[PDB]
């Protein structure tokens, strides 16, 4: 029973090998107080982590140490590691092999130093970082297809056929989950509300969590909700106010399907995944279209499966069956697959024991994965 | 799976009830126990079930060999000159490792059900890859 | 929650109706193609008989 | 009102889904019939072309 | 009941002595994976053979170990032998005499080492390689005539009269079947499509299989299909696309009838077979013209029989009857004849028992055949 702990920027999720459900999951916020201490004897904590920190955002500043699949400001991410191991999952690492997760190709130096930091101080027995998509594939029991996890920090595609991780068509994209929230900030300024600070900026992803459904034929649905007041929806902040969101409701997620709104000049996800399809052989396209699997988070938006099916079948020749696999086990499929992989006995020989690292130097992760 | 589990646990609860109608309240602490076990099984067209039962039946023989070895060990020790080969249990351990020891045989089925697209032939392909020649007790009939 | 469920049942009904309309549209196109394919087969059998009769003579 | 309105739309979803399945089952057999009609037309073209070559010889 | 297993580069076909149909036939591809392994626990097979290998060309490289009737890279051709014996036909060679096949004169060292490899490891009881054409002759029940098998790897003619294999006029030619495919690659680049890789290069022979009919008066038919759009044909790859082939359809096989396209400066097959006719006596030409038999593969192209008849009757004096024997049992006539030959009881004494090889050394095949 080793361990499995996701790295992804949004929600550091911790659990045990084999178990079908992460034992503890919490947002990866790291907080610091932004005002002087006034009631002597508080015994203030000098930093806060996770849902404890999220509890009292009122006097807190929020640093996400994980942006775009790059681990920045390593001090706080180490703090998150420390809080995870001891408080959430509650075992010393000294007696548990550990496995982490990592986006396709983020930088070179990232793993090459992260293995060191988590392998020298925490003094873990053994570790092996596994690229996200291949793990996601395991999680669904399909050993052939294209993965689109789009974990909040980064979105990417891989072609995987008959269990081969065909590298060169890996098509990464930085259309992250958080940036939908950030754009929603700018679109919500227009209806007259304002969300300047950081705490409210955290709230808005929550308000995004429920009220963002992507709709087919964006033009017609847009003019539809413009003409009729049918879908005018309401919601309340933990303030007392109630906020009325109009067509922003379905103008949020469509930044995914076209980035012209956010500005980035890189085609929407459907065109990228079709691209990565068309950058393989003329025989692998027979099956690839059939096993398309969503994964990660940021795809729990209702409808996105169907809209995706429409766009692809329009793009691909209308002689293939594009039936896409979108189980509702999403947002965790990363972790399920990770646990299953840690459960494979043949997998035991793979990862790196302390001896190899000590006698070989840090590069062992890249050299042996 | 649910049906199997509910039936088995039903059976064990009936065992509890049989204890209930036979309950006692005297100071009973030292027992001499009779156990009935399935016999060694060798016949035609033997699937998993036979493997399980045979493994269970032979582990008790492992127990026997170690036990008689212990007693004869001390007895010959009183007449101590030299013992042939300690731990008669090695004779069975040579196949116990093959059946159970991690990534042996039984472990391979555990791993194979988990692994995606469970296909029968790939199971035997993996076994032949992993324990032929490498294991001196895993061979093929003709 | 009832209002949210009512939106999901409306969306469900609307998307399955849209799929059913696309199936109906494709079904008529397949029947148009089916008539062409049968007419080409009958024409080829007629044209074969002309050449085959002349070949015997 | 919200639970009553949801009940109407899920009932409408169910009957339109039943029609959509009927259309799919009819569409798939018409697709097989179209493929069969194309194959007999293509085989009939080959039969016509072979006798046309043989006549000239 | 000994065995019969064809050697020919295209389709290694296996069956049993006497049986009228090869029990199993499969393309002779040998495949290796050309990418790293990504989903741990696949238990990857280190090499693949036959239609199993053809199944997953997507991540595979294809080596044909048999080119121009010469067996190269013997390691994989031995692999094909091994796969044949055990998996397709499914009997240990230890209890079955075996017969192979071989093009007229390929090299000297080929047989002299192939007998060794198949006779020392497989430990077969007895073997005898028989030149292709004489075997093709028996297959059709005509014991007099000229054979033009043109098995995909090599094309050749023999004169055989009254059951005598008249050697000196054997007129081999390396206008192989595969090279029609390879030229079709270059001709199909022009219509705008592209087939660079190896997998697509395998596909194209399939697309050649249906859409290549040779036509009389090549000039007039060429200008005909140029002026009119009558024969513009369509076809689809297992990709979704549909491809439209114009006059390339009947410009493919004509590389056989004249090699100026492929470049090789050796006359087309009709002139070679007429040549080999005119290099015998002035009395054998009476019958030879009458029993002309096609054989092998690569002659299932429709029309080729008739075009051949026209060319020969033009070349030969217009007082002979050139009625050529082209049964539709082609592409297998090799194997049918082989089985019949293995069925001949008088033939039992011919082939080589282990004693002779052991006591005589490898040359026994050449010395005794
Ligand atoms: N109700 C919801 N609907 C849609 N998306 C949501 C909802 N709740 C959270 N999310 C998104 O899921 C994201 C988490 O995805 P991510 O962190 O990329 O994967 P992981 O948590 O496995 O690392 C959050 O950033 C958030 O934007
Ligand atoms: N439909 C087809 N029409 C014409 N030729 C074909 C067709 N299918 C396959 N062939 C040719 O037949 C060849 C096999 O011939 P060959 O290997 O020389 O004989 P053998 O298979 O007996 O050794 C293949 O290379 C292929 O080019
Ligand atoms: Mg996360
Ligand atoms: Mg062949």
């Amino acid at each position: 029973t080793a361990l499995v702990c996701d790295n992804g920027s949004g929600l550091v999720k911790a659990g045990f090998a084999g178990d079908d459900a992460p034992r503890a999951v919490f947002p990866s916020i790291v907080g610091r107080p932004r005002h002087q201490g006034v009631m002597v004897g508080m015994g203030q904590k000098d930093s806060y982590v996770g849902d404890e920190a999220q509890s009292k955002r009122g006097i807190l500043t929020l640093k996400y140490p994980i942006e775009h699949g790059i681990i920045t400001n390593w001090d706080d991410m180490e703090k998150i590691w420390h809080h995870t191991f001891y408080n959430e999952l509650r075992v010393a690492p000294e007696e548990h092999p550990t496995l982490l997760t990592e986006a396709p190709l983020n930088p070179k130096a990232n793993r090459e130093k992260m293995t060191q930091i988590m392998f020298e101080t925490f003094n873990v027995p053994a570790m092996y970082v596994a690229i996200q998509a291949v793990l996601s594939l395991y999680a669904s029991g399909r050993t052939t297809g294209i993965v689109l996890d789009s974990g909040d920090g980064v979105t990417h595609n891989v072609p995987i056929y008959e269990g081969y991780a065909l590298p060169h068509a890996i098509m990464r994209l930085d259309l992250a989950g958080r940036d939908l929230t950030d754009y929603l900030m700018k679109i919500l300024t227009e209806r007259g509300y304002s969300f300047v600070t950081t705490a409210e900026r955290e709230i808005v992803r929550d308000i995004k969590e429920k009220l963002c459904y992507v709709a087919l034929d964006f033009e017609n649905e847009m003019a539809t909700a413009a003409s009729s007041s049918s879908l005018e929806k309401s919601y309340e902040l933990p303030d007392g106010q109630v906020i009325t969101i109009g067509n922003e409701r379905f103008r949020c997620p469509e930044t995914l399907f076209q980035p012209s709104f956010i500005g980035m000049e890189s085609a929407g996800i459907h065109e990228t995944t079709y691209n990565s399809i068309m950058k393989c052989d003329i025989d692998i396209r027979k099956d690839l279209y059939a096993n398309n699997v969503m994964s990660g988070g940021t795809t729990m938006y209702p409808g996105i499966a169907d809209r995706m099916q429409k766009e692809i079948t329009a793009l691909a020749p209308s002689t293939m069956k594009i039936k896409i696999i979108a189980p509702p086990e999403r947002k965790y499929s990363v972790w399920i697959g990770g646990s299953i992989l840690a459960s494979l006995s043949t997998f035991q020989q793979m990862w790196i024991t302390k001896q190899e690292y000590d006698e070989a130097g840090p590069s062992i992760v890249h050299r042996k994965c | 799976a649910l049906a199997k589990a509910v039936y088995e646990r039903m059976f064990n609860w009936m065992v509890t009830r049989i204890n209930a109608t036979l309950e006692t309240k005297q100071p009973r602490q030292y027992f001499i126990g009779v156990l009935d076990i399935a016999g060694f099984e060798i016949f035609d067209f033997n699937s998993f079930e036979q493997l399980c039962i045979n493994f269970t039946n032979e582990k008790l023989q492992q127990f026997f060999n170690h036990h008689m070895f212990v007693l004869e060990q001390e007895e010959y020790k009183k007449e101590g000159i030299e013992w042939e080969f300690i731990d008669f249990g090695m004779d069975l351990q040579a196949c116990i490792d093959l059946i159970e020891k991690p990534m042996g045989i039984m472990s391979i089925l555990e791993e194979e059900c988990m692994f995606p697209k469970a296909t029968d032939m790939t199971f035997k392909a993996k076994l032949f890859d992993n324990h032929l020649g490498k294991s001196s007790n895993f061979q093929k009939p003709r | 929650e009832a209002e949210k469920a009512a939106d999901e049942s409306e969306r469900g009904m609307k998307v399955i109706e849209s799929r059913a309309q696309k199936d109906e549209e494709k079904m008529e196109i397949q029947e148009i193609q089916l008539k062409e394919a049968k007419h080409i087969a009958e024409d080829a059998d007629r044209k074969y008989e002309e050449v085959a009769r002349k070949l015997v003579i």
